[PDB]
RNA sequence: GGGACCGCCAGUGGCGAAGGCGCCCGGCUGGAACGGGUCCGACGGUGAGCGCGGAAGGCCAGGGGAGCGAACCGGAUUAGAUACCCGGGUAGUCCUGGCUGUAAAGGAUGCGGGCUAGGUGUCGGGCGAGCUUCGAGCUCGCCCGGUGCCGUAGGGAAGCCGUUAAGCCCGCCGCCUGGGGAGUACGGCCGCAAGGCUGAAACUUAAAGGAAUUGGCGGGGGAGCACUACAAGGGGUGGAGCGUGCGGU
C-alpha cells in the first residue's frame, strides 16, 4: 500500500437486502479489495433476528469503523435485493443500514440503483395467487 | 483483511489524453498485474463541473500499469435509473438512437442516445429524426480526435446541438446521452 | 362441482369402451 | 353509405357533382375533350386515370355531365366511347384490376411462407371476382362461354 | 460464452374478419379511415349446405434448453395434508416442419339498411384559423369515420340501455319452450389419441331461475365508544376442612 495520491479514499458499500436475511459490504472504489463483510447472522442467530433492522443497524456499524481506519469516509451506497424468482424490492436492512452510516459518520454523496430490475423478465414463485400464508 | 495490508499494492490512475490526467481513483490488487482489466468508477473530485453534476459516473478501465503508475483509457459513460425514469412521460413517445461509430483514430465507439418527443403524435417523423440523430453524431465523431469528442459527448454540447437541428423537423425535449460504451479501445497496444 | 361431472363422465366413457373392448 | 365486408368501419361521405346544369365556366368544346381522351387512351392511361385528368385539367364537374349522351350506350362516359372505338376490351377495367391483384397475391404467399393475414385476402379477393363475374357474363360484359377460375386469371394477366 | 425476452417507451392509446397483434432498423407484403364519386350501372341484402381461419395445452419429428416448472422426491403446516408454505426436480415452456381443434373464443348483445334529443373528451383524415420553437409544435370550430363518459323520447321485471340500442321498422339465417335423468345411452360421422358432432327413454319432482328490498352474518373494508368490556392494579376460586344447593347414588 504506498501511491496513494487521492487523498481521501472513497467505498462503495454494498447492500443486498434479502427478507431473509441482510448482508453489508465494503470494498474501495475499484471493488478489488473487501475490507468488511459483515451479515445478520454474524451478529446474532436467531432466525427472525436475521433481515430485523436491529440486527442490520449493528453490522453495518462495525463495518463502518474499519472504514474510519482506512480512510474511507465517503460512501457511495449500492442497493439491490434478490431477484431470479424472488421479490425485486429490497428487505428491511436497507433502511437500517443507512441509518447505521449517518449515525456512523460516513457521508453519502451518490445513492445508486444497481437492483436486479430485468428488461427480459423473471417469474417468482406462487401458486397461481401468489405466497400465502 | 487477511494482509499487513502492505502485500496488497495499490495504484493510482491517470489518464494523459483523455482528461489529461487525474489524481483520483485507486486500485488495490494482491500481486502486480491483476490491475490490468479492473473497471473503475469515478464522479471525479478534479472537477465539480458537469461530468461530475449531470452526467454522474463514468467509467474508467486501466488497461495497462507501468511502474506502479496506472495508464488508463475510457471504458464508459452512463446516467443512473434516477435520470431516466423521471425524465420520461406519459402521452408522449421515447426516441432513442444507436450508432456504432468508426472514428479515424482506431477506436470503435458505441452511443446511446436519449431524445424525448414534444407532446401528442405519434407519426413517422419520429424514425425520420432517427435518420438524423445518428448522422449528425457521425459528422461531430468523425472529424475530431478521441480525447475531443469524448469531452463532447459526454458533456451537454452534443445533446443542446442535437436538439437544435431536430427542433426544425419536429419539436424535441430533454435530450441526453443515456451511455457510451467503448466497443474497442486499442490502437497502440495489443 | 363443474369439474366433478365432466371427468366422471370421461371415466363412464373409458370404462364402457374398456367393456366393449375386451367383451366383443 | 356505409356498408362492412372486410372492415370493422364505415364507408366515405364523398358524393358526385351537383352541377347537373351543363357547364359554361368550362371554355372548352366536347370536341376538344374527346380529342384529348383519344391521346390520353392510347398513351398508357387507364379508364377511371383518364376521367380524374379530365375533372383537373379540363375543369369539368364529372366526365357524366359534359359529355352524356354521344354514344346510346348505358350510362355514357368514356369507355363506352372507346368500346365503339376498339380502345377499350369488353371485360370492364374494374374487373381488369380485381383480377391483375389477384394473381399478384399467390406469387407472395409461395416466397414468404406462413402468412396468414396474406392468405385469407387472397380467398376473399377470388371470391368476390365469381359473384362480379356471374352477373357479368349474363349483362354480355363477359362473353356467356367465360368462367372465372384462377388459371385463366393467369391467363389474361401473362 | 449461452439461451430467452424486451422494465422504462405504454396512454380510458393504435392495427387486424375473427382467434388475435407490443425491443429497435431496413426490405417485401395485406387492410383501413379520408378528400376528390374518376370508373361499371342494380352488379344488391341475407344465406340452410359447403369451404376456411382458429388462443392455450395436447399429439408427431427434428433442434434448441438460460430461467421457469404438471408429474415426482423430501420438509413444514395439519390430529393426519391428503392443501395453502419451503428445498430439489422431469416433460413442457423456446424454434422449425407436421397434426388436432376447444374456451365465460364476452360487447354472454346474429348480419345488412333507413330512422329516432343533445353535451363533453379522445384517435386519424379533410377544411379555416390563432399561437409558433415556424414542425400541425399547442389549441378551437365545421365536417367524415372509430373508441369512451353523461343523458332524452322510448324500451326493460329491474339493474340498465339510449346514433356503438335491450329505441322504431324491414329482409334473411341460427336457436329456446320447467327441473333432474344426460350432454348420458344407442347408432352413424370426424379425429392419431384426447376428444368433437348428432343425440334418447324408463323414472322422479313443486320447484329450478332472474332482479331488487329488508335483516342477520362475514380470520370483508373504514370509524368510534363502554369499566357487567380489556390493559394496568388489588383481592379471590380451583388445594384443605366445613356450611349450603344441585347431579348422581
Amino acid at each position: 500500500q504506498v501511491n496513494i495520491k487521492k487523498k481521501e479514499k472513497w467505498g462503495i458499500a454494498h447492500i443486498y437486502s434479502s427478507f431473509n436475511n441482510t448482508i453489508i459490504h465494503i470494498t474501495d472504489i475499484t471493488g478489488a479489495e473487501t475490507i468488511s463483510r459483515w451479515s445478520g447472522g454474524m451478529v446474532v442467530k436467531a432466525d427472525r433476528d436475521e433481515p430485523s433492522p436491529y440486527a442490520a443497524m449493528l453490522a453495518a456499524r462495525r463495518a463502518a469503523e474499519e472504514a474510519l481506519e482506512k480512510g474511507i469516509v465517503g460512501v457511495h451506497i449500492r442497493v439491490r435485493a434478490p431477484g431470479g424468482s424472488k421479490s425485486k424490492t429490497p428487505g428491511p436492512g436497507a433502511q437500517a443500514a443507512i441509518r447505521a452510516l449517518a449515525r456512523a459518520g460516513l457521508k453519502i454523496g451518490r445513492v445508486e440503483d444497481v437492483t436486479p430490475i430485468p428488461h427480459d423478465g423473471t417469474r417468482p414463485k406462487g401458486g397461481r395467487r401468489g405466497r400465502r400464508v | 483483511t487477511r494482509d499487513k495490508w502492505k502485500l496488497k499494492q495499490w495504484y493510482i490512475i491517470y489518464a494523459p489524453d483523455f482528461f489529461g490526467g487525474v489524481e483520483v481513483g485507486l486500485t488495490p490488487a494482491d500481486d502486480p498485474e491483476k490491475v490490468l482489466n479492473r473497471v473503475v468508477e469515478v464522479t471525479l473530485k478534479d472537477v465539480t463541473g458537469d461530468f461530475t453534476k449531470s452526467h454522474v459516473k463514468l467509467y474508467f478501465q486501466v488497461y495497462d500499469v507501468k511502474g506502479q503508475n496506472a495508464y488508463t483509457k475510457f471504458k464508459g459513460m452512463k446516467l443512473a435509473r434516477s435520470y431516466i425514469r423521471s425524465l420520461v412521460r406519459r402521452k408522449t413517445t421515447r426516441i432513442d438512437g444507436i450508432f456504432n461509430i468508426t472514428t479515424k483514430d482506431g477506436y470503435k465507439l458505441r452511443v446511446m442516445a436519449m431524445a424525448i418527443a414534444m407532446r401528442r403524435i405519434q407519426t413517422s417523423q419520429e424514425r425520420a429524426i432517427r435518420k438524423i440523430m445518428q448522422e449528425i453524431i457521425y459528422k461531430k465523431a468523425e472529424e475530431l480526435n478521441f480525447k475531443d469528442f469524448v469531452l463532447e459527448s459526454v458533456n451537454g454540447k452534443i445533446a443542446a446541438e442535437i436538439a437544435k437541428e431536430a427542433k426544425k423537423i419536429y419539436p424535441l425535449r430533454k435530450a441526453e446521452i443515456r451511455k457510451i460504451k467503448v466497443l474497442e479501445e486499442p490502437q497502440v497496444i495489443a | 362441482m363443474r369439474w366433478k361431472w365432466i371427468k366422471k363422465r370421461i371415466r363412464r366413457l373409458k370404462r364402457q369402451r374398456k367393456k366393449e373392448r375386451g367383451l366383443i | 353509405m356505409a356498408r362492412m365486408h372486410a372492415r370493422k368501419r364505415g364507408k366515405s361521405g364523398s358524393k358526385r357533382p351537383p352541377r347537373t346544369a351543363p357547364p359554361i365556366w368550362v371554355e372548352y368544346t366536347v370536341e376538344e375533350i374527346e380529342n384529348l381522351v383519344v391521346k390520353l387512351r392510347k398513351e398508357g392511361y387507364s379508364t377511371a386515370m383518364i376521367g380524374t385528368i379530365l375533372r383537373d385539367q379540363y375543369g369539368i364537374p364529372s366526365v357524366k355531365l359534359f359529355k352524356d349522351p354521344d354514344n346510346p350506350n348505358r350510362n355514357l362516359t368514356i369507355t363506352r366511347i372507346l368500346e365503339k372505338h376498339g380502345l377499350a376490351p369488353e371485360i370492364p377495367e374494374d374487373l381488369m384490376f380485381l383480377i391483375r391483384r389477384a394473381v399478384n397475391l399467390r406469387k407472395h404467399l409461395e416466397q414468404h411462407p406462413k402468412d396468414l393475414h396474406s392468405m385469407r385476402g387472397l380467398q376473399l379477393i377470388e371470391s368476390k371476382i365469381r359473384r362480379l363475374v356471374k352477373y357479368y357474363k349474363r349483362k354480355g360484359k363477359l362473353p356467356k362461354n367465360w368462367r372465372y377460375d384462377p388459371e385463366t386469371a393467369k391467363l389474361l394477366v401473362r
